[PDB]
RNA sequence: UCCGCCGGCACCUUAUGAGAAAUCAAAGUUUUUGGGUUCCGGGGGGAGUAUGGUCGCAAGGCUGAAACUUAAAGGAAUUGAC
């Protein structure tokens, strides 16, 4: 098998989360930035973190992650939530409501409000 | 006419069908159901339920420090009217999963010690409200037709399913607690808009 | 050193909280044992019990732990009772301490008859069970002594009661269950409502509420 | 060690209940507590439906169903895997598998 | 309690639950005790609460939402809170 | 309802309208008399007026009966 | 059957009072259970309770206020004369501070404090404490 | 079809309860020990044996020991090994 173990994985996460910008989607290139920014001790784990972070570039490309924290990726989804539209999707207007509901508002005197009708 | 402030919450309740229950009622929630349709669908009165948005609210505004309090879903609908909740009302929101041992084990980073605990379903929520009694945490929550009341201290009654009703109780409970500090101006109406509180499906 | 990672901590640390009571009052968890040995330190008084070994049995052989009972209390309303199960008996004595103040609990104190001197006995007739162990407490006058077995008067001693009549039912011969009954008897002295205790509650701001301020600050 | 609340058996406010024989062994069995399976399939198995269909003198003719009810004792049950040894919390679940 | 001198002998008085009036032990972990708030005539917070304490036993049961419920009903009409 | 929310001496008229009539807080028979010549409701003989039954008795739809 | 109303009258009220109730219906009603909530109604033990007329025996209902620890009757009921009195609290009470006894003397239905006063034996009803 | 009442065979969730635990909505309301009443047990064997009585056509039933012997037998649950 070809099993990346935690020492593979877990370095290879850490790379990508601080240094997202330097990688690329090749491994020829990622390789010699891993020499760069890291230390690590051995040719041969070298190049599995190098193939397997370029395998976690792919994956960002196409959608997000579990165990990568991109700090600027994070900011464009909370601009996307932020946005709403100027019309509420709550009508005050035009309230549709049971025989029950209506008997429920006249025990609180409520039964004068402007929405609510009858179905 | 002019219509007041609990009128005015209670027609903006209606209109997110807050009122609408589950088909089974919990017989401790029996006080606050009004009356059952043919049907077979409690209908939760909405007036019981604006008096105890009042009662939570001012507990709220009891706490000196608001990062004290804790807010928090585990159904997505409500993951989105907590962290604006908490935004507005300085509290701490946590979205997602509950992580065992957070009130009991000290030695874990994500350890707390809250004066309150605020959840959106007693059923979902049950780990942090079981885990909650074992540090003299009170609890609000809002509670539905069949949501146990089992260390619930405060349980407001309306429908916390639809994604509308979570989105306005909290928002409505949001405005009570600042209106309650004097940061704004009293009256039904708030400059924050109702939608920021609804969920946003992807 | 200690570096407190609980509001209570910080408190005791900084020397807001001076007193278990006011812990007890509100009760509050205690988790460090920092905090015990901060307020009622000096006072304490630590003594082994028995040392219990458990087998497990194995492909190899049987994995043999040492569990170690453990009791503390400065003879003045105050015991605990820690145990815990480790691979070296000098590590188990060490956790059990740690364990025992934990624990401590208010023991409260009454008089037999007349109420001349210091409170000496317990105030009523109080019963704690675990297991198939029962262990009775009744009120005696004074200099009556202690009238129990060794176990539980090892306990009673270190939480000040001086004279106590004592029974008990159930296999007394498992010690685990035996001392633990006497300590369940002895936290229930404060949980019987006597007519001096029907006056109604006043109420006073918990320490995290009164001190919201410093806990609000981090600490560095 | 009492196993089931049910006694293994499922009879409530009644004294004796006549046994039927198992299917398999013939073993005298209360009817309450046998292992009952209702087999529905067609009397021909689909490895020779095409044949037959092939062969029919009629130009419309549905192929009968053969129904059987099975009643096993509990160690023919077992040892058919009809039934399997379940976990103690997995024991209770009455509801019949997908 | 009190001595015949009438000196106090206890190491504190526990406090009482709210609803059930049973006292609360030092171990006593699920209890809680509450703070509402007290409002102006515009509705703002004054600084002034009403405390309410309530026991394990009351809580496990589920019966603390109706108990806060009744209390608060009566004490806001006893100190102006409406 | 909770017990703490209703209280014995006073139960509401409908609840104690569905409750047991030996089990109120006073035991009060369900039956009545009518007019059409009193009639009980729960008449066990034949009046054919009203035929006796399990329960009430089965009145006659010609006839109009009175409560009283 | 019922063989002592007084037993079901106090059981009712020990059940309803560790359950947190603030009520409890007492059925059958008698003059002895009547008398003896006198007792522990002057000692603050029970609030108010009313009693119900239904024209056979009557109801009661007792409003509690969560000072009783537990209350029972003493069944056969033993004489006890007023030496024997010393004994019988050292066993049914939880000590000589607080509980009554209460016992049926020719004088009437009294607690065993008001007993030595009076000097008056009799037989046991019951506790409370 | 919907709501409710009384009675019955049961089931499901739960502990504020109980228990050595399995588990029990009773096996709960028990050292904070007492509603009424019947039967029945006192380490394991010898032994439901011997003997006497009694019932039965018989098979046996009911009643029912001692000498002597023994430091365990047994209940529930745990980890292994099988
Ligand atoms: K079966
Ligand atoms: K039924
Ligand atoms: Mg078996
Ligand atoms: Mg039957
Ligand atoms: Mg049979
Ligand atoms: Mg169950
Ligand atoms: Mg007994
Ligand atoms: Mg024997
Ligand atoms: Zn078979």
């Amino acid at each position: 098998g070809r099993v990346r173990t935690k020492t593979v994985k877990k370095s290879s996460r850490q790379v990508i989360e601080r240094y997202y910008s330097k990688m690329t989607l090749d491994f020829h290139t990622n390789k010699k930035i891993l020499e760069e920014v890291a230390i690590i001790p051995s040719k041969r784990l070298r190049n599995k973190i190098a193939g397997f972070s370029t395998h976690l570039m792919k994956r960002i490309q196409k959608g997000p992650v579990r165990g990568i924290s991109l700090k600027l990726q994070e900011e464009e989804r909370e601009r996307r939530m932020d946005f709403v539209p100027e019309e509420s999707a709550i009508k005050t207007d035009l309230i549709e409501v049971d025989k029950e509901t209506l008997d429920m508002l006249s025990a609180l005197g409520m039964s004068d409000l402007p929405g609510v009708v009858k179905q | 006419r002019t219509l007041s402030t609990k009128e005015a919450d209670i027609q903006m309740m209606l209109a997110a069908e807050v009122h609408l229950g589950t088909k089974n009622c919990d017989f401790q929630m029996e006080r606050y159901a009004f009356k059952r349709r043919n049907d077979g669908i409690y209908i939760i009165n909405l007036g019981k339920t604006w008096e105890k948005l009042q009662m939570a609210a001012r507990v709220i505004v009891a706490i000196e420090n608001p990062q004290d309090i804790i807010v928090q879903s585990a159904r997505p609908y409500g993951q989105r009217a907590v962290l604006k909740f908490a935004q507005y009302t300085g509290a701490h929101a946590i979205a997602g999963r509950h992580t065992p041992g957070t009130f009991t084990n000290q030695l874990q980073t994500s350890y707390s010690e809250p004066r309150l605990l605020i959840l959106t379903d007693p059923r979902t929520d049950h780990q942090p409200i079981k885990e909650a009694a074992l540090g003299n945490i009170p609890t609000i929550a809002f509670c539905d037709t069949d949501s146990p009341m089992r260390y619930v201290d405060i349980g407001i009654p309306a429908n916390n399913k639809g994604k509308h009703s979570i989105g306005v109780l909290f928002w409505i409970l949001a405005r009570m607690v600042l209106q309650m500090r004097g940061a704004i101006n009293q009256g039904p109406k708030w400059d924050v808009m109702v939608d920021l509180f609804f969920y946003r499906e992807p | 050193k200690w570096v407190p990672v609980t509001k209570l901590g910080r408190l005791v640390k900084d020397g807001k909280i001076r007193s278990l009571e006011q812990i007890y009052l509100h009760s509050l968890p205690i988790k460090e044992f920092q905090i015990i040995d901060t307020l009622i330190g000096p006072s304490l008084k630590d003594e082994v019990m028995k040392i219990m070994p458990v087998q497990k049995q194995t492909r190899a052989g049987q994995r043999t732990r040492f569990k170690a009972f453990v009791v503390v209390g400065d003879g003045n309303g105050h015991v605990g009772l820690g145990v815990k199960c480790s691979k070296e008996v000098a590590t188990a004595i060490r956790g059990g301490i740690i364990l025992a103040k934990l624990s401590v609990i208010p023991v409260r104190r009454g008089y037999w008859g007349n109420k001349i001197g210091k409170p000496h006995t317990v105030p009523c007739k109080v019963t704690g069970k675990c297991g198939s162990v029962t262990v009775r407490m009744v009120p005696a006058p004074r200099g009556a002594g202690i009238v129990a077995a060794r176990v539980p008067k090892k306990v009673l001693q270190f939480a000040g009661i001086e004279d106590v009549f004592t029974s008990s039912r159930g296999s007394t011969k498992t010690l685990g269950n035996f001392v633990k009954a006497t300590f369940d008897c002895l936290m229930k002295t404060y949980g019987f409502l006597t007519p001096d205790f029907w006056k109604e509650t006043r109420f006073t701001k918990s320490p995290f509420q009164e001190y919201f301020d410093i806990l609000a600050k981090p600490a560095n | 060690t009492f196993k089931r609340r049910n006694g293994g058996r499922n009879k409530h406010g009644r004294g004796h209940v006549k046994f039927i024989r198992c299917s398999n062994c013939g073993k005298c069995c209360p009817k309450d507590k046998a292992i009952k399976r209702f087999l529905v399939r067609n009397i021909v198995e689909q490895a020779a439906v095409r044949d037959v269909q092939e062969a029919c003198a009629f130009e419309l003719y549905t192929l009968p169903k053969l129904y059987l009810k099975m009643q096993y004792c509990v160690s023919c049950a077992i040892h058919s895997k009809v039934v399997r040894v379940r976990s103690r919390t997995d024991r209770r679940v009455r509801e019949p598998p997908q | 309690m009190q001595n015949d001198e009438g000196q106090n002998m206890d190491l504190y008085i526990p406090r009482k639950c709210s609803a059930t009036n049973r006292l609360i032990t030092s171990k006593d972990h699920a209890s809680v005790q509450l703070n509402v708030g007290h409002l102006d005539e515009s509705g703002v917070y004054t600084g002034q609460f009403t405390t309410y304490a309530l026991c394990g036993f009351i809580r496990a049961q589920g019966d603390a939402d109706s108990a806060m419920d009744r209390l608060w009903q009566k004490k806001k009409a006893e100190v102006g809170q409406q | 309802v909770l017990p703490n929310d209703v209280d014995l001496l006073n139960p509401p008229a409908e609840h104690e309208k569905k409750k047991h009539k030996l089990k109120r807080l006073v035991q009060s028979p369900n039956s009545f008399f009518m007019d059409v010549t009193t009639v009980f409701s729960h008449s066990q003989t034949v009046v054919v007026l009203c035929q006796p039954t399990g329960g009430r008795a089965r009145l006659i739809e010609g006839c109009s009966f009175r409560r009283k | 059957v019922r063989v002592s109303v007084l037993n079901d009258a106090l059981k009712s009220m020990y059940n309803a009072e560790k359950a947190g109730k603030a009520q409890v219906e007492l059925r059958p009603s008698s003059k002895v259970i009547i008398k003896f909530l006198i007792v522990m109604q002057k000692h603050g033990y029970i609030g108010d309770f009313q009693y119900v007329d239904d024209h056979r025996v009557g109801k009661i209902v007792v409003e509690l206020n969560g000072r009783l620890n537990k209350c029972g009757v003493i069944s056969p009921r033993f004489d006890v004369g007023v030496a024997t009195i010393e004994g019988w609290t050292a066993r049914l009470l939880p000590s000589r501070q607080f509980g009554y006894i209460v016992l049926t003397t020719s004088a009437g239905i009294m607690d065993h404090e008001e007993a030595r006063r009076k000097n008056v034996g009799g037989k046991v009803l019951g506790f409370f404490y």
